[PDB]
């Protein structure tokens, strides 16, 4: 990931990704797992967690903020309460990514 | 010339987003087909009213380019590539009011922007115009980021009635495209110097 | 409460407190904050999750989690031809942060503020009277998406009075 074009990337999730991960958790929040050091490690942690299935939550490729986020990564780079939750340590990935040089 | 002008509105009545789309004549038989950058669909086809086509949908990506094609059948007459995050037409302002303040002796001009309420664009640039409502002079015209502004006794003339409205386009980074139709005009009253 | 101060501290405020960086081991405050325990200061680091430990309380996030910066450090207000007021201030010396510029005019109630928002380092406020006195006041305001929800702005600068 390291030859993806991180700036384009950051404005689709400022803008749109954000608000859809914002929105579905609601105020729902947890603790998060592994953490990311650089932008190219961060993106490949955010997809893994983001468009592979887990069990409990199934659907999770397939949400909004999912699909958005396959289509910047091709783009750029060459149980309810199990869907809160790994919808929040993919958006405390992002907050790793935005501080990541 | 088939030509043709679409623009985007996000977040209009709910979460859903609007597509318009016009002729710049008579739509006989003809229909506008938007494919690509979709989330579930590979094309979708606008709803014809009157004279403008229109799809409010949840499916716009918001992410990439779409062909918009007006289709016969299957023939595409024309077809144009736009990206649905860049044709973003503003909605308008809307209560806009104008106070007389004697101790000021000044107007303070107020107006809502719905904008902040929503989700993806919260941020639009604003344009207050104004003018006497009777005979022919140019609008003055003020940029604002703002939702309240001041108009100075001493600018306008006295014991006339003015007119004023306000319009808005989108300020973001990623967000692009028109002004929004211009709020009702208010009008108002200056009184003797 | 915790909070990290402009990405250099970190302050706790309540007992007896461990932390530490990563999966390392836990270590003791460094430097308590004592009666006369009330609260702890310890080092941010820019990367790597902070384990609090108060167990009593307990938290684990980025230092930036709690990220409430410094105020910018002077505001200068320019007068530009177009009738316009240019707002500038010096940079942070970390990105993910907009800055909030607030006007009003100077014989206006506390309830006047006027807000306009954008990025380092300066943004325009239109629509002003040149022979009007204006009062300006900012502050700076770390981006949800970029640190979180649970980060919080500075405190408002002195104001600036333009005339």
């Amino acid at each position: 990931f390291s030859n993806c074009n991180f700036t384009s990337i950051t404005k689709i999730y400022c803008n749109i990704i954000f608000h859809d991960l914002t929105g579905d958790l609601k105020g729902a929040k947890f603790e998060q797992i592994e953490d990311c050091e650089s932008k190219p490690a961060c993106l490949l942690k955010i997809e893994y967690y983001t468009l592979n299935p887990i069990p409990g939550c199934p659907s999770l490729p397939d949400k909004t903020f999912a699909r958005r986020t396959r289509e910047a990564l091709n783009d750029h780079c060459p149980v309810q309460n199990i869907c809160l939750q790994q919808t929040s340590q993919i958006l405390r990935l992002w907050y790793s990514f935005m501080q990541s040089p | 010339d088939h030509s043709f002008w679409c623009h985007s509105q996000l977040e209009v009545d709910g979460s859903q987003h609007l597509l318009t789309c016009a002729f710049n004549i008579n739509t006989a038989n003809l229909e506008f087909q938007i494919c690509g950058a979709l989330l579930r669909v590979k094309c979708l086809t606008l709803n014809k009213l009157q004279d403008i086509y229109f799809i409010k949908t949840s499916e716009f990506l918001l992410i990439g380019s779409s062909n918009i094609c007006v289709k016969l059948g299957q023939k595409n007459l024309t077809c144009k590539n736009m990206a649905i995050n860049t044709i973003v037409k503003a909605e308008a302002p809307s209560d806009l009011k104008v106070v007389y303040r004697k101790e000021a002796n000044d107007f303070l001009v107020t107006f809502n922007a719905p904008h902040l309420k929503k989700k993806y664009l919260k941020k639009v640039k604003h344009d207050v115009a104004y003018r006497p409502a009777r005979g022919e002079s140019n609008w003055t015209h003020v940029s604002l980021f703002h939702t309240r502004t001041t108009i100075p006794q001493r600018k306008l003339r006295p014991k006339a009635m003015y007119e004023i409205k306000v319009r808005s386009i989108p300020h973001n980074d990623y967000f692009k495209g028109f002004w929004s139709e211009w709020s009702p005009s208010s009008t108002f009253e200056t009184p003797e110097p | 409460t915790v909070v990290c101060h402009d990405l250099e501290t970190v302050e706790v405020t309540w007992l007896s407190l461990e932390f530490r960086y990563g999966t390392g081991a836990l270590q003791p405050c460094p430097r308590y904050f004592l009666s006369g325990t009330s609260g702890c200061i310890l080092p941010a680091a820019r990367a790597g999750l902070l384990e609090l430990a108060l167990m009593v309380f307990k938290a684990r996030q980025r230092a930036s989690a709690w990220l409430k910066p410094r105020p910018p450090w002077q505001v200068t207000l320019l007068w530009t031809p177009d009738g316009d007021v240019t707002v500038s201030w010096p940079a942070h010396s970390y990105l993910g942060l907009d800055y909030e510029v607030q006007h009003r005019e100077s014989n206006d109630d506390e309830d006047a503020w006027q807000t306009t928002s954008g990025p380092c380092c300066d943004l325009t406020v239109g629509g002003l009277d040149p022979v009007r006195c204006y009062d300006f006041r900012v502050r700076a305001s770390p981006r949800a998406a970029h640190y979180g929800l649970e980060a919080q702005p500075s405190e408002w600068t002195a104001v600036t009075r333009l005339s």
